[PDB]
RNA sequence: UCAACUUCAUG
């Protein structure tokens, strides 16, 4: 739903890297090159960003219960 | 222990209420067991 | 209590034994609204 | 009949990483040092959350989880702070905990990214490793997150939120000479970064009298503690565990006498 | 490397990222115990479920 | 704190 803080396997913080990952993907960088630029080295951490599905954006489309 | 005449039904045994419990909902209503309804039918026909 | 409206999201106060209809929108789905008492969550 | 004298050589030292080599040490001591890196180095993390208002899509305990996983600078005061159990005061106080507050509302139309930057600490030494930022939640217009949190000292044995390190790389015998791992086809196996072998030789010759020594460590910090002080705190904590064990052992021996 | 002792595991182990699913069957929903609890009306025997 | 029925899952 939202990018997890900390990779499950090791615990490196991956929560701060999702917006930068998306921006690098918009730049031109391939997924692997963007992951390298963010500093993700072990495949455990690269799985976190590479396989993440951001549903929080779809959930934000619904209007809040209390405005 | 068993005479052939006793096989023919002249008196129908009515089971106790333990055999046919009254099924209670919310105290608002009391459904009756299938046996109670069948015995009611039998009593009606017998009275007729 | 105070019930938030389902559609117009405006809090309306409905007494007991009163029909559930929001004033000014008429929607029939209200929500009870979060409690004042606070619950502690362990971050674990 | 006595302990060997270990030696340390630090190869790399960066704000996020310490690469070092420990020589003339036992495998058990080295492995337990690594184990203490992971699990028994104290750190500061949020363990109490009280959410006054959460209209975000994520439920309250999801928000609390994410807040707990957020690293917090614990370089100096984690040694000063006491555990909540040790502290005399009921619940939590400045000595046993640190207080954070979050009051964010998305008044504007554009989606508001609540970050670790929005967490405000009562004591300046603990900050959420902000000096991007960890994203706690995204708020649509009209959605608000208000909460108070208390961060306490603890170590990774309690919960992984208190792990001070990301990945501890531990290797010994880079070229297989003790044959602790027996390769079915040695040539197919990639050389280690610490390997000193020539490219032709897949494995070093079997050393019958050898013992695991010259352990290689790479300790990556999560940012809460500096990677050097993770290792120093681990050594000190292991020494303190041994000293407590010795004190209890002496007391029980005296009792038996 | 063995986590408890630090020694290399002799047999090299197959590791990789595989997708795993959490099925809805959880132990907390299944654990059950009975001791002189509620009893049915007709059979006067322990209830079901 | 009822009971019948159905369907869907678990071995
Ligand atoms: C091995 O035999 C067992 C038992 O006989 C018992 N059992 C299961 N279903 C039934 C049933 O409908 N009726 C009756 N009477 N018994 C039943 O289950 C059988 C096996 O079934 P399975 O073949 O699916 O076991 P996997 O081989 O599949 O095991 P995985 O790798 O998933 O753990
Ligand atoms: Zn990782
Ligand atoms: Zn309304
Ligand atoms: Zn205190």
């Amino acid at each position: 739903m939202i990018i997890p803080v900390r990779c499950f396997t090791c615990g490196k913080i991956v929560g701060n890297k999702w917006e930068a990952y998306l921006g690098l993907l918009q730049a031109e960088y391939t997924e692997g090159d963007a992951l390298d630029a963010l500093g993700l080295k072990r495949y455990c951490c690269r799985r976190m960003l590479l396989a993440h599905v951001d549903l929080i954006e779809k959930l934000l489309n619904y209007a809040p219960l209390e405005k | 222990y068993a005479r052939p005449e006793w096989m023919i039904v002249t008196v129908l045994p009515v089971p106790p209420l333990s055999v046919r419990p009254a099924v209670v909902m919310q105290g608002s209503a009391r459904n009756q067991d299938d046996l109670t309804h069948k015995l009611a039918d039998i009593v009606k026909i017998n009275n007729q | 209590m105070i019930y938030i409206c389902g559609e117009c999201h405006t809090e309306n106060e409905i007494k007991s034994r009163d029909p559930i209809r929001c004033r000014e929108c008429g929607y029939r789905i209200m929500y009870k609204k979060r409690t004042k008492r606070l619950v502690v969550f362990d971050a674990r | 009949p006595y302990a060997n004298q270990p030696t340390v050589r630090i190869t790399e030292l960066t704000d996020e990483n310490v690469k070092f080599i420990i020589e003339n040490t036992d495998l058990a001591v080295a492995n337990s040092i690594r184990r203490v890196f992971i699990a028994e180095v104290p750190i500061i993390a949020i363990d109490w959350v009280q959410i006054d208002a959460n209209s975000s899509v994520l439920h309250d305990e999801f928000i609390a989880h994410r807040l707990g996983l957020i690293p917090l600078t614990s370089d100096d005061i984690v040694d000063k702070l006491q555990y909540s159990r040790d502290c005399t005061c009921e619940e939590f106080c400045p000595e046993c905990s640190v207080e954070f507050t979050l009051d964010v509302r998305c008044n504007e139309d554009q989606t508001r990214h609540v970050t670790s930057r929005d967490l405000i600490s009562n004591s300046p030494r603990v900050i959420p490793v902000t000096s991007d930022d960890i994203l706690i939640v995204k708020l649509r217009k009209g959605q608000e997150l208000r909460l108070r949190a208390y961060a306490k000292k603890g170590f990774g044995k309690e919960h992984a939120k208190w792990n001070p390190t990301a990945g501890v790389a531990f290797e010994y015998d880079p070229d297989n000479a003790l044959r602790h791992t027996v390769y079915p086809k040695p040539e197919e196996w990639p050389k280690s970064e610490y390997s000193e072998l020539d490219e032709d030789e897949s494995q070093a010759p079997y050393d019958p009298n050898g013992k695991p020594e010259r352990f290689y460590y790479n300790v990556e910090s999560c940012g809460s503690l500096r990677p050097e002080t993770i290792v120093l705190s681990a050594l000190s904590g292991l020494k303190k565990k041994l000293s407590d064990l010795q004190t209890q052992l002496s007391h029980e021996i005296q009792s038996d006498v | 490397y063995n986590g408890f002792t630090g020694r290399k595991i002799t047999s090299q182990i197959f590791i990789g990222p595989t997708y795993y699913q959490r099925l809805k069957h959880m132990v907390d929903d299944k654990i059950h115990s009975r001791a002189r609890g509620p009893i049915q009306i007709l059979n006067r025997q322990p209830m079901e479920g």
